[PDB]
């Protein structure tokens, strides 16, 4: 059976199907809630690196998609725009009312290539990836999204404090060849001629402050061609969790062009 | 079952989103033509770990997923909007899909009330004996 | 509350038109390929203002709006089916949610019957004490 | 919540949902009933000049439908093929499985231009366009609808008298001109080059007649341009609504031509 | 009413296919990209006439058509999900959509179990009046 | 009302309406069923010829599809690619999440033309087309189907015999002209020039010994026309139902070829 939660004993259980509790009361379908929850809130790795590699394309299998009626802010929201190296999609439109997920800080907005060796696009651990109340089992494409799971409780018509500063949403944008294998190669896009290469190790916040750094500093292609920084292991940067967490930086350089940022 | 959190990490406070399904709407606002786009129908709030429902709630809604994943297999409708009133007419019929035996521990029906009323009558004729 | 018809204007009778959910099919006219078009499949009738019930239906579908439009820009449906079956659940979970107290004003549990049972049965063995 | 309609002491009433009335009696969804009611049967102006001024084009909002049982004969219904100036179309296709209304007297078919400021056009004062037992938010293009709103209902299982000549339809076509704005312009169409300049104060029985008139009196164009005829204010028309309630006409004539209708 | 089978033949038995809606999952395969593709998730199994319940059904089958083709006629849903969760609404209703007023022929409440509470409780009075 | 199965005194009946029996027990919706029985287990005629005139085109009607949760193995199943002469589609596409019939011994796909004097093909009996867990009013084009019926039942909760060798599938092609009227005319598929003229009394069984006596005798077309066999009245052929129940064959040879295949 489908796990429903409920509160006994100040603490919440599954309900036992085999049971049955004639003191617990639902009087309204008001009192059973689908809620969507982050993976992001359980700690795990949230870099387009690190992200990316838990997502696979398959065959034969048919999408699904199930409603969830609240959500929590996300800190990383995704956003693909994938094609095969012969220029064809690799990701389907959304279908209709399937919008992006509706509170990002950061939207990880990749362009790129890739095999896409399947039809949809799933989670490899069988997540979801959710949109605007509605998680499907795969990705859309140019839609934002982020990845989680679906509780459904019973809450306690008493407990009132259950679902009832601004909303500030900034999209980085990555571009990516052999997207979904294991030589994955990432850019930051700084502009269209100025990327850096990307780590697993860089944070958003330390994305943001690079590209104004070199905004700044004035370290943009100033040529037709392409620009792409490096950034050798000695530079800082922000293993902690999202909630519990300059003049310094000299560039050098080395058709196109390749080039080192060191401290 | 208890739910015990076997995750890496807990983010302890849920700063949530959800729709006002019934909003006390503002003048004219509740017309579509009027009111807000697909982004401004939002409320927010911000739920703490009190009696740990947080961290329970992140471990119950990863356990979750096999049984729904095997559901949304099984289904043929594209999109499923009917799993919580299906949990609610299952609560009704676990109690009320049989004869309710009074005092059985499946029938959920209360005499106590009903015993004062007729223990209070034990004295209406018996007491009363002239 | 109590429908006060605030309109400029009321038709007193109500000109309807229907379908027949369960026809009494007339040899093989059910049968998709055989039966009527689209167009077809109506039935029609007239209803008048006894009770006031016409101008009372005209404002009320006129209230509701407000509350089906707030309902509906919430949603992620398409299309709506389910308003009907979601109020014949909350009927049953309104009186059949709990544990139904008898003679509580809560519980529609009629036991006059079943007093009658048992107050014709004081005579059973009180009247019987030989 | 939404309201729902209960009978007591003989009176429609909204069901209280603090309250519970144990001698009701809901003994199957057969008597839970959902009804279209025609913004008509309130009075409102039909005409198509004070009909369109009540819709308008907006973007942002999905649209929406839900489904309703029954529903009324509506005299005037509407139908809208509106393009921009570019030719490109200003109203949806209807989804699949959305039908016309099934029961109108007179079909106002309008086919025109306009600025056409947002993706989906709606009603001004949150009423619905009832079309074959779904109600949409929205215009669909070249689908026939009512302007109206829903009601629920629960039936008392005693009252039988509660939704259980023949039904004809005529089409009134216009033309448009700035539809959707303060300076929209609309002809009656009496063929393909002979029209009549609109004004509010014409019913569907006068247009009609109007119509048969000009064709039987021989003032249609007999000219490959078109034949605009006016109809000067002490031409009398049928503030009465519609439940409730010759050779006197002369011509005259003044590329193009205008002309005026006297009595 | 009895189902009588009135077809030309009857297979007596029945080679079924359906799903598994709760899987007992093998390690991974729950998750739809691990999971067998849309072929591969169907079970089997074999019921004999026993009761004449296959030649029941068959003819059960036939007979619902009628019914069941002036339903979708009727409806606007362009696939119905909804007809078994209706049935149990009604089943519901049908038994719980009044007062249930107890000894009746339409309220399924038994107190057998409750009289020899207060039948037991007859000497707990008459029998003690010392 | 819609049929519910029910079983007492060891029978199942029709659960009547108007009666109220208390010792029914419906403790889950798991003990409701929805099931589809095939055409074939009531002794049909299930050869190509037989079947294909209890389908037949008609517009007006829209379509409709109603789920169903556990089905029936097969033997005969069918599979549609009809155009007019023109070329053009007689059959829709199949709807998103409509594939084929699961369980078929023999799917006998035909390929061809007819008038198609209809927008949707239905059966002309109201039987059902059964797909994949949902069943159609109406043929999908190039979807496996079985011709069907849709019971609904409540289980007792104790029977737990209710629903819980390999499989394997073989394709018969046929070609056809004047599909769906009264001069329709088959042809059995050997190769792309080889083709047996189809009589209504051949089973599966006889047609896939027929094409291999045919291989292995090398009595196919080696030539760039094609080659039509014909089976004169005295030649054997498997009136039983399925599930109850060489170098014989001398052929010889009458732009085109037609030929006699005798005993
Ligand atoms: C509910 O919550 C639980 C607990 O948090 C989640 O559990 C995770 O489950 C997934 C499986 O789906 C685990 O992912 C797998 O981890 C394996 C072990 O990873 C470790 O291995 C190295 C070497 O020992 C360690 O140094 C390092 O710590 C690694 O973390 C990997 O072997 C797996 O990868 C291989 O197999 C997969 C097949 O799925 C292939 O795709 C890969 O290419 C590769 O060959 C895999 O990554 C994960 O580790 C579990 N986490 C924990 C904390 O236990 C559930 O996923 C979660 N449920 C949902 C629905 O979200
Ligand atoms: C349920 O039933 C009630 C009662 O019948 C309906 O009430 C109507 O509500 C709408 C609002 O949505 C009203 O429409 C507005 O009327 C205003 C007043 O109109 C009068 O103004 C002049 C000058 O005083 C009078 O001479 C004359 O009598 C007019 O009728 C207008 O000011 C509004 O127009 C302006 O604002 C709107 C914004 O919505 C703009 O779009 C316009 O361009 C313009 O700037 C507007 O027309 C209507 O008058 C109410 N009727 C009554 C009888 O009170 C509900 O609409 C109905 N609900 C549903 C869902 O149908
Ligand atoms: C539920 O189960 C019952 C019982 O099995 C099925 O009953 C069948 O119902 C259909 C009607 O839809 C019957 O089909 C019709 O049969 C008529 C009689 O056929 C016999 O006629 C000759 C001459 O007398 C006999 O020699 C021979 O035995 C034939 O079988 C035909 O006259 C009909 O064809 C004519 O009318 C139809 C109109 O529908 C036209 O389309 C045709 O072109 C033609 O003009 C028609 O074929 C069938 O015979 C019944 N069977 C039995 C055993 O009684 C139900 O169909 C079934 N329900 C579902 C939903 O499957
Ligand atoms: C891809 O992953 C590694 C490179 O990191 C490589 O050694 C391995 O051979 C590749 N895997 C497959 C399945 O080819
Ligand atoms: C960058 O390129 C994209 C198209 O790839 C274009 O839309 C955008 O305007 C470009 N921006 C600049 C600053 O050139
Ligand atoms: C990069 O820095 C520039 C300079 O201020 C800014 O305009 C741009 O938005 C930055 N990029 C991102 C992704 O924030
Ligand atoms: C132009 O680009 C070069 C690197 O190619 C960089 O060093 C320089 O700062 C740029 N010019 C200016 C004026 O900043
Ligand atoms: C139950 O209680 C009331 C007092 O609260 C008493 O008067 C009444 O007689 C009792 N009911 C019956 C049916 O005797
Ligand atoms: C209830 O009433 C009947 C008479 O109608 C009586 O014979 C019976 O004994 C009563 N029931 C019980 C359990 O005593
Ligand atoms: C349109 O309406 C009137 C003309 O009737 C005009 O005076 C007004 O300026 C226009 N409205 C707007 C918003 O431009
Ligand atoms: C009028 O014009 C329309 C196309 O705009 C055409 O379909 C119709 O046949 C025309 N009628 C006449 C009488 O010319
Ligand atoms: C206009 O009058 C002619 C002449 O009888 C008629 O054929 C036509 O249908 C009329 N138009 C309308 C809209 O009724
Ligand atoms: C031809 O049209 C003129 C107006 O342009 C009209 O006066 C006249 O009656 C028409 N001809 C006939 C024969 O009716
Ligand atoms: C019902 O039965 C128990 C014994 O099983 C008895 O002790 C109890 O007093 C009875 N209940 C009431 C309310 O008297
Ligand atoms: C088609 O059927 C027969 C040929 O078998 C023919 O005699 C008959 O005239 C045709 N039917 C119609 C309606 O033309
Ligand atoms: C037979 O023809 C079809 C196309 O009509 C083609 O797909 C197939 O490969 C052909 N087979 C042979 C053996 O020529
Ligand atoms: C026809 O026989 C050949 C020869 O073995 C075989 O390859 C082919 O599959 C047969 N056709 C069918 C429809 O089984
Ligand atoms: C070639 O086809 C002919 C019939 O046209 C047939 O008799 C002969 O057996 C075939 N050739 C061989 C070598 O089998």
């Amino acid at each position: 059976s489908i796990p429903l939660g409920v509160i006994h004993n100040s603490a919440l259980q599954v309900s036992d199907v085999d049971k049955l509790v004639c003191r617990d009361k639902l009087s309204s379908t008001n009192q059973l809630r689908s809620v969507g929850l982050n993976l992001e809130g359980n700690g795990v790795a949230t870099d387009v690196p690190s992200a990316t590699k838990r997502w696979g394309f398959r065959s034969g299998v048919p999408p699904k998609v199930v409603n969830y009626e609240a959500g929590e802010w996300a800190e990383n929201c995704y956003n693909l725009e994938i094609k095969k190296p012969d220029g064809s999609e690799c990701l389907p439109a959304a279908p209709d009312g399937i919008r992006g997920f509706p509170r990002c800080r950061y939207v990880h907005k990749v362009s790129g290539t890739g095999p896409c060796a399947g039809d949809f696009a799933f989670h490899k651990e069988g997540a979801f990836f959710l949109y605007d109340r509605l998680a499907s089992t795969v990705i859309y494409r140019g839609t934002t999204f982020a990845e989680g799971v679906v509780a459904f409780l019973i809450l306690p018509q008493a407990k009132k404090d259950f679902f009832s500063s601004g909303y500030y949403s900034t999209t980085i944008r990555y571009q990516a060849t052999g997207f979904g294998t294991n030589e994955t190669e990432y850019l930051f896009e700084v502009d269209n001629l100025t990327y850096v290469q990307l780590e697993s190790r860089f944070t958003p916040q330390f994305l943001l402050q690079l590209n104004e750094t070199i905004y700044t500093s004035g370290k943009r292609s100033n040529t037709t061609g392409k620009l792409i920084w490096k950034v050798n292991p000695e530079i800082d940067t922000t293993e902690w969790a999202f909630w519990e967490t300059s003049e310094e930086l000299s560039f050098t350089v080395v058709x196109x062009x390749x080039x080192x940022x060191x401290x | 079952e208890a739910i015990v959190n076997a995750q890496p990490k807990c983010n302890p406070n849920l700063h949530y989103w959800t729709t006002q399904d019934e909003g006390a709407a503002i003048g004219l606002a509740w017309i579509p033509y009027f009111g807000p786009a697909a982004e401004g129908i939002y409320i927010e709030g911000l739920m703490h770990n009190q009696d740990g429902l947080i961290c329970g709630l992140r471990q119950l809604a990863n356990e979750t997923t096999q049984a729904l994943q095997l559901f949304l297999r099984a289904t043929t409708e594209l999109r499923t909007f009917s799993i919580l009133n299906r949990k609610a007419i299952d609560f009704l019929l676990q109690r009320w899909g049989g004869t309710c035996h009074i005092l059985g521990p499946d029938c959920c029906i209360e005499p106590h009330d009903w015993t004062k009323n007729i223990t209070d009558k034990i004295d209406q004729i018996i007491h009363d004996f002239v």
